């Protein structure tokens, strides 16, 4: 739920995320078990795929999601 | 060149007055229903502020008083109640097409007691 | 949040090229403009990086030479003022720097 | 083989071919399979590589059937081989970036001797040969050096760098 004139926050429950975020990088752990699987935000590019983007209310919203995939992950949180 | 005229060269506004300041084109400047006029705020030791851009839009983090209106070759900023803080010295430019051009100013002072 | 910042005071002699820089952040790098007393802003030109595209207003070719950079040649007592960078599409202008062409 | 000698600082511009003229999606990979630019359909995306902030692109000509990688501020450091990944082919270009120079700046004299520095990619085996508006067209190796520095040696020299039928032209300091 995303919210708000050049500012607006956005929400996120990690309570809620952390549970996808585990299943998905488990089932990644199966096609190469051997690695060690590391996050990280994206490597620079146009402003409108680097950073996240959507169109809301007629609104070209910009929102900068880094801190979500930066977090390293491993078998425990 | 689009050249624009602005009037007057010097307005004095008791505090919390409207003050207007008018700008001329000397070419139409609407496309289709949109104005790309712009209206920039600058005070010493500072650089331009945009106040107004489409001509009709308030800038983010802009005071909605401000405010713009008019078409064709003749737009007019608007600013009520004026304040102190809106001393300053107001410009008008055209985003109409190239090359872009500048208002000739116009200073915004604050009469008082 | 989208800053730009440029370099500091600079003191050039006439005839010569002076460089100036004005750097960025919060956005993606890939306008610059001249205010004098007596005569309000002058918008010089405009460059792209990743392409370096140029392009100039009428009474500014062969004078500007455009982290981005600024070159202005042929310098004389009129270049005498402050100059703003600005990123094109003007969102945000940097703060300032002044120039001043003497030989002293 | 496609082979492009760079100056060490230049741009350079790698382009690709194509045929079905609709800017199909592409892609640059070094000889150890490292990205650097990216195409999601029509937009720009840079790989998490050393070239991050030197690759580009002629993006208005996509549609047109090209693809030239344009890279700013070259440096011997980046010399690999790349591959066109339009659709299916492996097409592959090297570059050779280097640098050649003079070791005195300023001070200089006359009757004196002149030395050349150069610095050629790793993996390479470039040919100087100088050219001189005097005649003193010297012929040599990577490196090469001038017995005689005076007056009438006035004016950068230009030696140029040849290697694989491939030459580019330098300019060397010459003040006294």
């Amino acid at each position: 739920n995303c919210t708000r004139i050049r500012q607006a926050h956005c929400n996120i429950s990690k309570a809620r995320w952390n549970e996808t975020l585990g299943q998905i990088v488990a089932k990644l752990e199966e096609q190469f078990p051997n690695k060690t699987i590391i996050f990280n935000h994206s490597s620079g590019g146009d402003p409108e795929i680097v950073t996240h983007s959507f169109n809301c209310g007629g609104e070209f919203f910009y929102c900068n999601t880094t801190p979500l995939f930066n977090s390293t992950w491993n078998n425990t949180r | 060149d689009i050249v624009l005229t602005q009037s007057p060269a010097s307005l004095a506004v008791s505090l919390g007055q409207r003050a207007t300041i008018s700008c001329k084109a000397s070419q139409s400047v609407d496309y289709d229903g949109d104005s790309y006029m712009n209206w920039y705020q600058q005070k010493p030791g500072q650089p331009p502020k945009l106040l107004i851009y489409a001509a009709s839009n308030l800038e983010s983090g802009i005071p909605a008083r401000f405010s713009g209106s008019g078409s064709g070759t003749d737009f007019t900023l608007n600013i009520h109640p004026v304040g102190e803080e809106d001393a300053a010295t107001y410009y008008c430019q055209q985003s109409h097409e190239d090359p872009w051009t500048f208002g000739g100013g116009t200073m915004l002072e604050i009469k008082r007691t | 949040q989208v800053q730009l910042k440029q370099s500091g005071t600079e003191l050039v002699r006439p005839g010569t090229s002076v460089k100036m820089s004005c750097k960025a952040a919060g956005y993606t790098f890939t306008g610059w403009v001249k205010q004098r007393p007596g005569h309000g802003l002058e918008w010089i030109g405009d460059f792209y990086p990743g392409g370096d595209y140029t392009l100039y207003s009428e009474n500014f070719m062969g004078k500007a030479s455009l982290t981005a950079y600024m070159q202005l040649s042929s310098l004389t007592s009129e270049d005498s003022a402050i100059y703003y960078c600005a990123r094109g599409h003007f969102a945000y202008w940097g703060q300032g720097t002044l120039v001043t062409v003497s030989s002293a | 083989k496609k082979v492009v000698l760079g100056k060490k600082g230049d741009t350079v511009e790698l382009t690709c071919t194509a045929s079905q003229k609709k800017s199909i999606q592409f892609h640059w990979k070094n000889s150890n399979q490292i990205k650097i630019l990216g195409n999601q359909g029509s937009f720009l995306t840079k790989g998490p590589s050393k070239l991050n902030d030197r690759a580009d692109s002629r993006r208005s000509l996509w549609d047109q059937g090209n693809f030239p990688l344009i890279i700013k501020n070259l440096k011997i450091e980046d010399s690999d081989t790349y591959i066109c990944e339009v659709e299916d082919q492996k097409e592959e270009v090297q570059l050779l970036v280097f640098g050649l120079t003079a070791n005195s700046d300023t001070h200089l004299l006359q009757g004196q001797s002149l030395t050349l520095t150069l610095e050629s990619p790793p993996g390479s085996s470039p040919s100087v040969q100088c050219r001189s508006p005097r005649g003193k067209n010297i012929q040599g190796g990577k490196t090469l050096s001038v017995s005689q520095l005076e007056l009438q040696d006035s004016g950068t020299w230009t030696c140029t760098v040849l290697q694989n039928q491939k030459k580019v032209e330098f300019k060397i300091d010459i003040v006294v």
